[PDB]
Parts: structure tokens; C-alpha cells; sequence
């Protein structure tokens, strides 16, 4: 019974945390009242992880909604699977963050952050054998940003031996709300490097481009970039929530992914992408070749850039074992190149049964590579091309921030660039 | 090639051939070393708890 | 797509093989620490293949046998002669040897004396030749004393055999020589002996009456050309290819090379290869090898061929890198990993 | 009468000890009840089947088996299983969460928290035995229970029980089967702190046993049902004379005296023939000569490597099923005048052979087909060194860059330990050298 607490915060984090919690109640058979109606047992095998027993047989997910405005959760408890979620777990301000890092990590998120730990700490005291804390938030915003890493740093404070880990969406200035996003995602940047152990990076500009080039949708919206995530959410949760020959807590994984505790950022993916030819079989060779496409990955970094230090790919449905390892030991030994040969067999392979919904089979990428170092370096450049003319700086100050403050997350992230490099050559 | 020591029983038999002639660490100390990664444990616990306190 | 890996950057053979492989544009040379690779070009000593054949999914093959230096080692050949059934102690190729560790270090000082001291009573000719693996240092006497002196001097093993008193001289000239035959053995150990061969002869008239001077009884290219005036004179390099040579055979001892010399040197291959298969086969190993070897002879002025020593790494004559290293690609590394004639090389059947 | 303990760490070691004590139990005519019908003295007894088995007052022939693992999931299987009926829940222990494939964390972290548990449920056991041979240790070396919990624990065996023979059934890591990245690191550290505390190891090559379920049996992915009912053959074959009458191995200082002569080289490479597929139409049954001259082909070693560049220090032939010394004698003369049989200059050049005439037993809808005669060599050979070798390389290249490193330390391991560990293995490939090349 190894369960894992999952925390959602801000806008993104609650509209991207609704769709996952919507996508795997339907894997799992859990209807929007809570009520199991699947038909096989590999459903309720490890339930647990992310859902709460009740009374009468009630799959409750183990979620804490958070938010310094009512507006999104209202949507939460308004949209499909809304009614799912524990009433006590919506922990909300009034306030707002103002897209201000400094709001959700210093003033407005500080004046309820005790209330959502009162919550954090009600569901762990009910787990059995407490896995780890996963964080779906942007690093763009004020609340998920800034509120989001204030809660990791209080949990790590109360849980020091627990994993902690993020599904972040980094901004992009071609899917922007806001000019003062570079601020926010360098400010997180710095927390995350210190207080995650395994961060999964998406990037916004990337769930784009996949979504008109690839999906040709002519105008994409936040929703359809939130079914690519919640979609990837599924795939790299799959090897918890199902059975099979593997036995992967968050730690075993985070073990063999992060060789440097400070380089644990991910460029997760997955195939099929398919714009509706759509009801066509998928072979092995042509899910394994996408999988490892720059096109299908959602970092916005071309591996060809850096060199990966692990990866992790999980297929999922009945298909051929004996055909993906050699599928797999054939992307290997063909680029070969764009492997560290200082870590041997760094490329493992998982096998789920249970494919997504109205998929026959599908394969999920999850690699540690160098050239994410390219997203850190986007987001440095724009932060240095504001904070040089000392640019939006007084929405910070008026809370209390000083210079100092930003000049520090700036060094510590160019110092995590610098990481990368080394280990590229 | 020579058979020596041929050993019978009701379930089986065994023999010998030969080809050819020839030409702690005490209960404490291993508790300390458990304690003594402990402490270590507990010091780079203590220095994370300092660094979030500050 | 294949992969291979080069570890021996001094191997001018496999230099080539090395660029043909990336010619084909289906070849792709790793990092020489890659343990991902289909190919090894490896290293000539402390070659690890204990590492070989582990990565899964790759078929993995390697430009050495593992323990053929048994062979290919001055000491170890004559040890395996002597004590191979296959081969005997009566053994009527190759000559009268014996292993001498020096004094300051089994050893077969006492009988080597023993059949010296028979033929110096004998009135028989009774001239030897000392040398050793660690060499270019070697010696030719007549007396034992002066043998075994000259090893203790030394640290390394030697061996002591009988010097070929009478070779056949090649006219004109009055010149010694000895032959080079290439042999590739691939994974399955067919045992191919490449069509040309090469006679490294000396162009100083041969001189029974001194054997202080080396230059007209060591018929290697780097003492003819560093140490002999007249160099080049008859054939270039002191290099005459088996199209010439068997002429020469014909008007002067109305034979062939064929018949004469052939029959012998592939009788010669095949019982040391066939020897030690049981020992260094991978037919049922996790990884595959093949190696080219240089056999080394000597041929006396009764058309009988004598078997002189074995060399694992050995080098090519100028003219014929490109056809050989070509032949090694063909059948010792496409017959494994395939691509997208008259075959150069002479089958030399055996019994498995 | 001698009993003997048998202890399973971690995944890798209570599995395989799912499939051996099933074996036993067929073998010996046990029911999973733990009913032995042919048993005559009921409730007691001294025979050959009870160094492993001990007998309650109602019949029960109860394993002399205790189940380690910090994570539970592994044992539940065994405490619902076939053969939950046979071991009562004293002898099944689990923790919590895992080591999460981390020595340090076996070791020290969840170790220290349980090792006086483990020892008090052993002690139980011990208290049972009238005359206690020693143990027999069963654990993965890339697992971090495995790796780091059973050399905590053989370190306290040898305190608790100094006059105790131990031995050791480890499972060296392959890629094919395993997730991991950090095993070599798992497998040195454990490999380093166990050593003087193990008098004889046998260990079996993951990449060994998946080619032989794929080569053999045509399985094309074999799963851990498939290698652990195979593993559990070998197992059987090599614990055979200590569960039967005989006169070979009969007690665990036997297998230390007749296969290593020298203490630190205490690895024996063990090879076994032969294995034919249930599914085959039907086998020509093998003879002597054949099973025999297959315990030299490289591809039915539990260890790939090559013993014709080794040299051998000891070999035993375990026979089971219809054979008689007069064809194993003759068997062995022709593999001398075939093979490249190098014995150390002080070492006698001779095999021990022992012969069951009960031939494999074979699990009902297993992937073993039943043979009427099989063969077990274990021979210690240098050629096993090439194993450290593999082993050593992928550990030299991850350290040189300190990848991982962390994971460890933040246990409270000592970096210095790694390197402690690893100059240990480099004196390990060195003796090796010394006693097989010229
Ligand atoms: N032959 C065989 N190998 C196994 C089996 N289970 C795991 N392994 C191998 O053991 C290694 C993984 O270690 P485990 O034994 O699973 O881990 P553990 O001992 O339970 O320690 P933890 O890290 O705490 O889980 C890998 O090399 C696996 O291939 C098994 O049932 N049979
Ligand atoms: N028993 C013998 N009788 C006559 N000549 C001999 C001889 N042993 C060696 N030689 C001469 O020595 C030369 C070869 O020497 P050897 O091959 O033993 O040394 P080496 O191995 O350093 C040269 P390589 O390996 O390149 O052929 C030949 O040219 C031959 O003429
Ligand atoms: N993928 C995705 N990104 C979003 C969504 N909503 C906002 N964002 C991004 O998140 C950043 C704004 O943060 P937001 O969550 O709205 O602020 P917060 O509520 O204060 O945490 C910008 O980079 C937006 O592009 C969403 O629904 N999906
Ligand atoms: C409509 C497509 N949905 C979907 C696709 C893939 C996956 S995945 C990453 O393979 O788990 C999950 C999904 F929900
Ligand atoms: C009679 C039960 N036998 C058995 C059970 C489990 C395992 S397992 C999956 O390898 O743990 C092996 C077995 F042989
Ligand atoms: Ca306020
Ligand atoms: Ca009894
Ligand atoms: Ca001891
Ligand atoms: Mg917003
Ligand atoms: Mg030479
Ligand atoms: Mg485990």
C-alpha cells in the first residue's frame, strides 16, 4: 500500500490535475460519483495509490485542490468529474496572485498555506505507507509558481524523507499570459532544483506546436494542450497505478533516473499523436521511432542537442515483448551517439497491458537529457533581457522582494546550465 | 585413471577419480558502524532542517 | 546500420578495413570505449574478451582469437608442437627447437646439449640460431657455448633451433629468402590462405663461412633495408611476388610453385590451425572471432618447406592491402553482418 | 541427523525460494498441506529429508525456512500461495517499503531496524536443530535488500553462530531482466562486505538462465516463473546430498573442502544439462557421455565464460537418474583426450561423483521436460573471474563520474566505502590471475 498524495495549485494546475484525475478514473473504472464499474481486476489491483476507500465501496482520489482565487475550482467542482473530489480537500483564498511569484510565495500564498498542510497532513495520516507528493502547476503564474514551491519546501520541512515530485509547465513567450513569466519560472526554477526529486518539464510552446503542426488543430487552446498533458500524466503514472513485472515505488525510480541530485528534470512523450487515419494499427517499429522523435516530446528540446543520461519508456497494450526490445535495442544502437556511455544499460524498458482509452497500444517516453539545458537557457535569456532595464521589477519589490532576491536565481540557474554542459562533454 | 572411496547405498553411490597426481568484526563493532551511519544521517538531516529554517 | 570500434590505432591492415567498412556508408565507427558495437578492431595485447558477447541484442565480433598467441609465440609454438599428438615431437616440418629460459630465472637446456654434443660427434653440421618474442637481437653459432651465453645475457625467454644450412638460393644472386603466406580464419574456421604471397629475399649473395655478418642470412625487410648495400637491386623492396617466383621455378628447376612449395605450406597451415581449433573455436560461444595470421617459411635446396613461426598481427605487402583487406571485409565481416569473383582466397577444407 | 537453515532475501531470493521449496516438496512427497504420506514416524524422525523439513506433532513437515523482504508485496504471495499451508507466519517477515535498489539503504537505513527481528525468528528456527549445519542465503546482488540487508546479515551470523557454515545462492545481474542502473554498485559493496563471511557461493547469471529459457525451452520472454522453476533445478541438484542419503557434500563443510581450496575463491561455476523443452514432440534421451561432455559447452553454464583459458581448482559431477559409475568413467576419459581440462600444478587433477538414482522431478505443467538422467558439474574455475571483470568494468565507469553516488551517501554510507569495496574486488581479480595464468 504505497500511496501518493497528489497536490494541484493555481489555474493550470487544477485545469491540468482535473483532466488527469478525469483520464485515470476512466482506466481505472471510477465513475464521476466515485463508483467502481470496471471490468477487470488490474483496475482495483493498485487503486489505492491514488484513490481513497470510503464508505459504501467510494473511490475518493487523494487530491488537494489549491488556489488564491475561487474561479477555477469552481470550474473543478462544475465540470465532468467534479462531484469525485473530497469537498474538504479545496483549500482557496480570494486575493489572488496577479501572476506575481512574489504573491504566491511571500504574502497572498503565505496567509493560506498552513490550511492546505492541515489538508497534506490529513491524507498522509490515512496511508498506510505514505509513497511521495506529486505537484501539477506552471512555473509562469503567481499561485502554482509561487505558492506551489513555497508548499514543496513546507513539505519537505514536515516530510524530509518523502519523494517529491512535479509535473511543471514552463512558459513560453508564444503561449504567454503575461510578460513577467520569465520571472516566475527562473524564481521556481531555483526551488525546484533543490526540493524536487524528479520534475517533469513541459513546455507550453511545445504542447503547441504538437498540437498544429502534428494534430493540425488550426487554433489550439488551453484545453487542447491539457489533454497532451493529462494524456503524458497517464502515461508516466502507469507503471504505478497497474500491475505488472515490475515492482517501481517513486524512489526506485528516482534512483535509477537522477545520477546528480541537481540534474532531475525530464523531457517526458508519448505515441501515437494522431490527427483525425486515426483508426489504424500501430505498429512496434513506428511507436518506438515517434517515441523517440524530438516531434513527439514535450520539452521543446532537441535530444539531438544533448545526450541523454537515462530513459525510460513504458508501452502499453497486448502486443509483442520479444518485438519492442528489439525495437528498442535498435533506436539504441543506432544512435548510440546520443547516449553517455558512462552509465551502462541507461535505457529501460516497462510493459503495461491496459492501453489508454481508445488506443490498442501506445509507448511513453521519459528521458533525463542534457539538452534540456536549452529550456533553462530560453528562459535565462528572457529573464536577463528584462531584469537588466530592471523591467516589471516593481511588481516584486511591492512585496516585499529585493534585487538581491533575483540576482541569485539568476546565477543559480545559469550554475544548473553550466551543470548540463559538463555532462554533455 | 583410478577409482577410490566407492560408497553404496539403496538411493545412489558416489566415488572419487583421480587423472593425475599434483606437481571478524565482534557484535559492537558492527553496531558502531550502524550507529555511526546513522549520526551521519541524522547531521545531513540537521543541516537540511537548518537550511529551511533559514 | 553496424557499428565497430577501433582499439589498435598501429594496425595498418586493419587501417583499411577500418576505411573500407566506412565506405560502404553502412558502417559506423563508435568511440573505442563503446561497448555498443557489432565490431572490434581490438588491441593486439590484453585484448579483454571476457567483455564480449554481453550487451543484448548485439552480435558481437571480435579481429582475434583468443589464445591462438599459443601459436604466434616463439616459446609457446615450440611447446605445442612438442607436446601435440597432432602435430609430435617427430614433427618433419619444422625444425630442431628447444625452450632455454635464461640461467638467471619447463627448461630443456640439458637436452638440447645433448643433441648437439651427438652431432658435433657426428661430423653433422651442427649450426644453430638463437631468439626470442621480445626482439626487433638474435644470434647465429656454431658453438653452444656462445648460444647460451648470449641468452643469459638477456631476461626473456628464448629458443634455440637448427639454422637451415642449405636453402635454396635464388640465382642470380646466390640469395636466401623466405616466404610470407596470409591466412584468414573466420568464425566459422574455414581456414582461407590468400592467393598471393610474398618471398622478403635477400639481396646479399649467402655466405656459409660467416655467420658474424646477419645481412645476407636474415632475410626481414627492415634488416635488408637498413642494413644490406644492395637493396632493391633485383626485385624492389626485396619483395618478388609468386607470379615471378613460380617462373623462376620453372626455367630453373622445371617445377611449379604449386607443386613444389604449395602443397607443403597449405598441408603446414592446416595442421597448426586444426591443431588448437578445440581451443580457441567460438563455434558455441556468447561472441565470435576471426584473425589474420602471417605464416613465415623457409624452403631448402631440396624443395622442402620448414615452417619458421607465426605471426598474429601481421602486416601487408604494399601492393596487396587493397585486395587482402577487401577479402577480410568480405568474407570475415559482411559473412556476418551482411550488406544491402573468383574469391581471392584458397579454401583450405578440414575435417571440424 | 544435521539441519540446515535456509534464508531468502529480498525479491530475487524469496521467489527462488518459492520454486525450490515446491521442488522439495515434489521431490520428496511432501503435500502443500505439509502432509507426508510415506513419512512412517510421524512427528519426529532423524532421516535425510529432515535437514530441511521439520515435522509438527499432527504430521506437518514444516521448511527450515525464514523469508526476509522490507517490502511486503513479494511474501504475500507466498502467504496466500500453493504452499501457504507449509510455513507458519513467524517464518514470513516484511517490512514496509522497500531499499528502493540501494545498498546503503538495506544496509544501514532499514537494516539497523530490523536485523535484531530477522536473528530472533532465525534463532527459533536454530533452537529446533539438534546439530545446525549452517545456513543456506538466497538474494540477488543488485536488489538493495539483496545486496545490502544479507551482508548485514551474514556479518551477524558469523557472530552469532562462529562455528557455522555458510552458504550462498546469489543472483548476478543482467540487463535484460532488470531495470536497475545502480546494480553494480550493489553488487561490489555486497560482494566486498560478504566476502570473508561466505565459505562457498554459487552464483547464477540472470543473462545465463533468460538464454537458456529462450535457447531450450523457446521461451520467447521468459518471465520469473520461467528462470526461478529452472534456477530451482540447479539449486536441487547442488542441495540434493544434503536431503538424501549419500556419501558426497553430506554436510555444508563438504562443499568448502571439495571446492575451495583457497578461501577467497569460493565461487564455483556451475553447469548443468540437460534442459529439454515440455512442449518438444519428445526428446532422444541423452546418455552419459552426452549430459557429461554438455557440462563443458560454454552455453549451459550458469556463468558465461570461457574455462578452456582457466584453470580448475576442484570439480565435482552430480549425477541424477540412471546412471552407474561404469559409464561415467568412461565418459570423462574421452572429454580428457577431447578437451582443454588445465588443473592448477597444486591441485590434484580428479572429479568427485556423486550419483541419486532418483532422476529430476519436474514441476506438472512446468517448461522442464522429465529426463531419465541429468548432470550437475561444479567446477571452480579462474574462467569465473571474467564475471568480476564484467562486473568491475560497469562499476569503474559509473564511479569515475560519481553518478548515483548520492543515493548512497544520503543513507549515510562513506564514499570511501565504494572505493574500499572496489580495491577489494581488484585483490580479488588479482588472486584469480595468480593462480591461473603463467
Ligand atoms: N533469477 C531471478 N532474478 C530476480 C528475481 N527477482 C528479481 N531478480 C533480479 O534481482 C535484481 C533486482 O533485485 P531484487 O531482488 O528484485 O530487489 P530486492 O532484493 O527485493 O531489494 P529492493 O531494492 O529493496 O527491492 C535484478 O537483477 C533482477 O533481475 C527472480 O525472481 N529471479
Ligand atoms: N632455423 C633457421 N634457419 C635459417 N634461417 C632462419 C632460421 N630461423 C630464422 N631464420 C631467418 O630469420 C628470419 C626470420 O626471423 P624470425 O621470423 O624468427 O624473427 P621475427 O619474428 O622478428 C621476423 P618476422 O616475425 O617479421 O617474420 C628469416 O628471414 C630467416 O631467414
Ligand atoms: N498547459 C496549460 N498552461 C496553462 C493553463 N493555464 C495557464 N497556463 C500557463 O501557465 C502560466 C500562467 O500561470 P497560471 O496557472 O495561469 O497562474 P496561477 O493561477 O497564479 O498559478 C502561463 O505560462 C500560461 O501559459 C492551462 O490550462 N494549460
Ligand atoms: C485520445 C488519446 N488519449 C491518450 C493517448 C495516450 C495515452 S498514454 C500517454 O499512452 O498513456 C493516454 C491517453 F489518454
Ligand atoms: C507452487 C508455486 N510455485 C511457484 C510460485 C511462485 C514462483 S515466483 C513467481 O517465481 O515467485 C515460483 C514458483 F515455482
Ligand atoms: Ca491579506
Ligand atoms: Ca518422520
Ligand atoms: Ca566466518
Ligand atoms: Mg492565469
Ligand atoms: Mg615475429
Ligand atoms: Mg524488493
Amino acid at each position: 500500500m504505497r500511496e501518493i498524495v497528489h497536490i494541484q495549485a493555481g489555474q493550470c494546475g487544477n485545469q491540468i490535475g482535473a483532466k488527469f484525475w478525469e483520464v485515470i478514473s476512466d482506466e481505472h473504472g471510477i465513475d464521476p460519483t466515485g463508483s467502481y464499474h470496471g471490468d477487470s481486476d488490474l483496475q482495483l489491483e493498485r487503486i489505492n495509490v491514488y484513490y481513497n476507500e470510503a464508505t459504501g465501496n467510494k473511490y475518493v482520489p487523494r487530491a488537494i485542490l489549491v488556489d488564491l482565487e475561487p474561479g477555477t475550482m469552481d470550474s473543478v467542482r462544475s465540470g465532468p468529474f467534479g462531484q469525485i473530489f473530497r469537498p474538504d480537500n479545496f483549500v482557496f483564498g480570494q486575493s489572488g496572485a496577479g501572476n506575481n511569484w512574489a504573491k504566491g510565495h511571500y504574502t497572498e500564498g503565505a496567509e493560506l498555506v498552513d490550511s492546505v498542510l492541515d489538508v497534506v497532513r490529513k491524507e498522509s495520516e490515512s496511508c498506510d505507507c505514505l509513497q511521495g507528493f506529486q505537484l501539477t502547476h506552471s512555473l509562469g503564474g503567481g499561485t502554482g509558481s509561487g505558492m506551489g514551491t513555497l508548499l514543496i519546501s513546507k513539505i519537505r520541512e514536515e516530510y524530509p524523507d518523502r519523494i517529491m515530485n512535479t509535473f511543471s509547465v514552463m512558459p513560453s513567450p508564444k503561449v504567454s499570459d503575461t510578460v513577467v513569466e520569465p520571472y516566475n519560472a527562473t524564481l521556481s526554477v531555483h526551488q525546484l532544483v533543490e526540493n524536487t526529486d524528479e520534475t517533469y518539464c513541459i513546455d507550453n510552446e511545445a504542447l503547441y506546436d504538437i498540437c498544429f503542426r502534428t494534430l493540425k488543430l488550426t487554433t489550439p487552446t488551453y484545453g487542447d494542450l491539457n489533454h497532451l498533458v493529462s494524456a503524458t500524466m497517464s502515461g508516466v503514472t502507469t507503471c504505478l497505478r497497474f500491475p505488472g513485472q515490475l515492482n517501481a515505488d517513486l524512489r526506485k525510480l528516482a534512483v535509477n533516473m537522477v545520477p546528480f541530485p541537481r540534474l532531475h528534470f525530464f523531457m517526458p512523450g508519448f505515441a501515437p499523436l494522431t490527427s483525425r487515419q486515426q483508426y489504424r494499427a500501430l505498429t512496434v517499429p513506428e511507436l518506438t521511432q515517434q517515441m523517440f522523435d524530438s516531434k513527439n516530446m514535450m520539452a521543446a528540446c532537441d535530444p539531438r542537442h544533448g545526450r541523454y543520461l537515462t530513459v525510460a519508456a513504458i508501452f502499453r497494450g497486448r502486443m509483442s515483448m520479444k518485438e519492442v526490445d528489439e525495437q528498442m535495442l535498435n533506436v539504441q544502437n543506432k544512435n548510440s551517439s546520443y547516449f553517455v556511455e558512462w552509465i551502462p544499460n541507461n535505457v529501460k524498458t516497462a510493459v503495461c497491458d491496459i492501453p489508454p482509452r481508445g488506443l490498442k497500444m501506445s509507448a511513453t517516453f521519459i528521458g533525463n537529457s542534457t539538452a534540456i539545458q536549452e529550456l533553462f537557457k530560453r528562459i535565462s535569456e528572457q529573464f536577463t533581457a528584462m531584469f537588466r532595464r530592471k523591467a516589471f521589477l516593481h511588481w516584486y519589490t511591492g512585496e516585499g522582494m529585493d534585487e538581491m532576491e533575483f540576482t541569485e536565481a539568476e546565477s543559480n540557474m545559469n550554475d544548473l546550465v553550466s551543470e548540463y554542459q559538463q555532462y554533455q562533454d | 585413471m583410478e577409482v577410490i572411496e566407492l560408497n553404496k547405498c539403496t538411493s545412489g553411490q558416489s566415488f572419487e577419480v583421480i587423472l593425475k597426481p599434483p606437481s571478524d568484526p565482534s557484535l559492537e563493532e558492527i553496531q558502531k558502524k550502524l550507529e555511526a551511519a546513522e549520526e551521519r544521517r541524522k547531521y545531513q538531516e540537521a543541516e537540511l532542517l537548518k537550511h529551511l529554517a533559514e | 546500420m553496424y557499428t565497430f570500434v577501433v582499439r589498435d590505432e598501429n594496425s595498418s591492415v586493419y587501417a583499411e578495413v577500418s576505411r573500407l567498412l566506412l565506405a560502404t556508408g553502412q558502417w559506423k565507427r563508435l568511440r573505442k570505449d563503446n561497448p555498443r558495437f557489432n565490431l572490434m578492431l581490438g588491441e593486439r595485447n590484453r585484448l579483454p574478451f571476457g567483455r564480449l558477447g554481453h550487451e543484448p541484442g548485439l552480435v558481437q565480433l571480435v579481429n582475434y582469437y583468443r589464445g591462438a598467441d599459443k601459436l604466434c609465440r616463439k616459446a609457446s609454438l615450440v611447446k605445442l608442437i612438442k607436446t601435440s599428438p597432432e602435430l609430435s615431437e617427430s614433427c618433419t616440418w619444422f625444425p630442431e627447437s628447444y625452450v632455454i629460459y635464461p640461467t638467471n630465472l619447463t627448461d630443456e637446456r640439458e637436452v638440447f646439449l645433448a643433441a648437439y654434443n651427438r652431432r658435433r660427434e657426428g661430423r653433422e653440421g651442427n649450426v644453430w640460431i638463437a631468439k626470442s618474442s621480445a626482439g626487433a637481437g638474435i644470434l647465429i653459432s656454431s658453438e653452444a657455448s656462445e648460444l647460451l651465453d648470449f641468452i643469459d645475457e638477456q631476461g626473456q625467454v628464448h629458443v634455440i633451433q637448427k639454422y637451415l644450412e642449405k636453402p635454396l638460393l635464388l640465382e642470380p644472386g646466390h640469395r636466401k629468402f623466405d616466404i610470407r603466406s596470409w591466412v584468414l580464419v573466420d568464425h566459422l574456421y574455414n581456414i582461407y590462405l590468400y592467393r598471393e604471397g610474398v618471398l622478403r629475399t635477400s639481396s646479399e649473395p649467402y655466405n656459409s663461412a660467416n655467420f658474424q655478418d646477419k645481412t645476407c642470412h636474415l632475410t626481414n625487410h627492415c634488416i635488408q633495408k637498413e642494413y644490406s648495400k644492395n637493396y632493391g637491386r633485383y626485385e624492389e623492396g626485396n619483395e618478388m611476388f609468386f607470379e615471378e617466383f613460380n617462373q623462376y621455378l620453372m626455367d630453373a628447376l622445371n617445377t611449379t610453385l604449386e607443386n613444389s612449395i604449395l602443397l607443403q605450406i597449405k598441408h603446414i597451415i592446416r595442421s597448426c590451425l586444426m591443431c588448437i581449433e578445440p581451443a580457441i573455436s567460438t563455434k558455441h560461444l556468447h561472441y565470435q572471432s576471426f584473425q589474420l595470421f602471417g605464416f613465415d617459411f623457409m624452403v631448402d635446396e631440396e624443395l622442402k618447406v620448414w615452417l619458421i613461426e607465426v605471426n598474429g598481427a601481421p602486416a601487408c605487402a604494399q601492393k596487396l592491402y587493397a585486395e587482402l583487406c577487401q577479402g577480410i571485409v568480405d568474407v570475415a565481416i559482411s559473412s556476418v553482418f551482411p550488406l544491402a569473383p573468383t574469391s581471392i582466397f584458397i579454401k583450405l577444407h578440414h575435417h571440424h | 541427523m544435521r539441519e540446515c537453515i535456509s534464508i531468502h532475501v529480498g525479491q530475487a531470493g524469496v521467489q527462488i525460494g518459492n520454486a525450490c521449496w515446491e521442488l522439495y516438496c515434489l521431490e520428496h512427497g511432501i503435500q502443500p498441506d505439509g502432509q507426508m504420506p510415506s513419512d512412517k514416524t510421524i512427528g519426529g524422525g532423524d532421516d535425510s529429508f529432515n535437514t530441511f523439513f521439520s515435522e509438527t506433532g499432527a504430521g506437518k513437515h514444516v521448511p527450515r525456512a525464514v523469508f526476509v523482504d522490507l517490502e511486503p508485496t513479494v511474501i504475500d504471495e507466498v502467504r496466500t500461495g500453493t504452499y501457504r499451508q507449509l510455513f507458519h507466519p513467524e517464518q514470513l517477515i516484511t517490512g514496509k517499503e522497500d531499499a528502493a535498489n540501494n545498498y546503503a539503504r538495506g544496509h544501514y537505513t532499514i537494516g539497523k531496524e530490523i536485523i535484531d527481528l530477522v536473528l530472533d525468528r532465525i534463532r527459533k528456527l536454530a533452537d529446533q536443530c539438534t546439530g545446525l549445519q549452517g545456513f543456506l542465503v538466497f538474494h540477488s546482488f543488485g536488489g538493495g535488500t539483496g545486496s545490502g540487508f544479507t551482508s548485514l546479515l551474514m556479518e551477524r551470523l558469523s557472530v552469532d553462530y562462529g562455528k557455522k557454515s555458510k552458504l550462498e545462492f546469489s543472483i548476478y545481474p543482467a540487463p535484460q531482466v532488470s531495470t536497475a542502473v545502480v546494480e553494480p554498485y550493489n553488487s561490489i559493496l555486497t560482494t566486498h562486505t560478504t566476502l570473508e563471511h561466505s565459505d562457498c557461493a554459487f552464483m547464477v547469471d540472470n543473462e545465463a538462465i533468460y538464454d537458456i529459457c529462450r535457447r531450450n525451452l523457446d521461451i520467447e520472454r521468459p518471465t520469473y516463473t520461467n528462470l526461478n522453476r529452472l534456477i530451482s533445478q540447479i539449486v536441487s541438484s547442488i542441495t540434493a546430498s544434503l536431503r538424501f542419503d549419500g556419501a558426497l557434500n553430506v554436510d555444508l563443510t563438504e562443499f568448502q573442502t571439495n571446492l575451495v581450496p583457497y578461501p577467497r575463491i569460493h565461487f564455483p561455476l556451475a553447469t548443468y544439462a540437460p534442459v529439454i523443452s515440455a512442449e518438444k514432440a519428445y526428446h532422444e534421451q541423452l546418455s552419459v557421455a552426452e549430459i557429461t561432455n554438455a557440462c563443458f559447452e560454454p552455453a549451459n553454464q550458469m556463468v558465461k565464460c570461457d574455462p578452456r583459458h582457466g584453470k580448475y581448482m576442484a570439480c565435482c559431477l552430480l549425477y541424477r537418474g540412471d546412471v552407474v559409475p561404469k559409464d561415467v568413467n568412461a565418459a570423462i576419459a574421452t572429454i580428457k583426450t577431447k578437451r582443454s581440462i588445465q588443473f592448477v600444478d597444486w591441485c590434484p587433477t580428479g572429479f568427485k561423483v556423486g550419483i541419486n538414482y532418483q532422476p529430476p522431478t519436474v514441476v506438472p505443467g512446468g517448461d522442464l521436460a522429465k529426463v531419465q538422467r541429468a548432470v550437475c558439474m561444479l567446477s571452480n574455475t579462474t574462467a569465473i573471474a571474467e564475471a568480476w571483470a564484467r562486473l568491475d568494468h560497469k562499476f569503474d565507469l559509473m564511479y569515475a563520474k560519481r553518478a548515483f553516488v548520492h543515493w548512497y551517501v544520503g543513507e549515510g554510507m562513506e564514499e570511501g566505502e565504494f572505493s574500499e569495496a572496489r580495491e577489494d574486488m581488484a585483490a580479488l581479480e588479482k588472486d584469480y590471475e595468480e593462480v591461473g595464468v603463467d
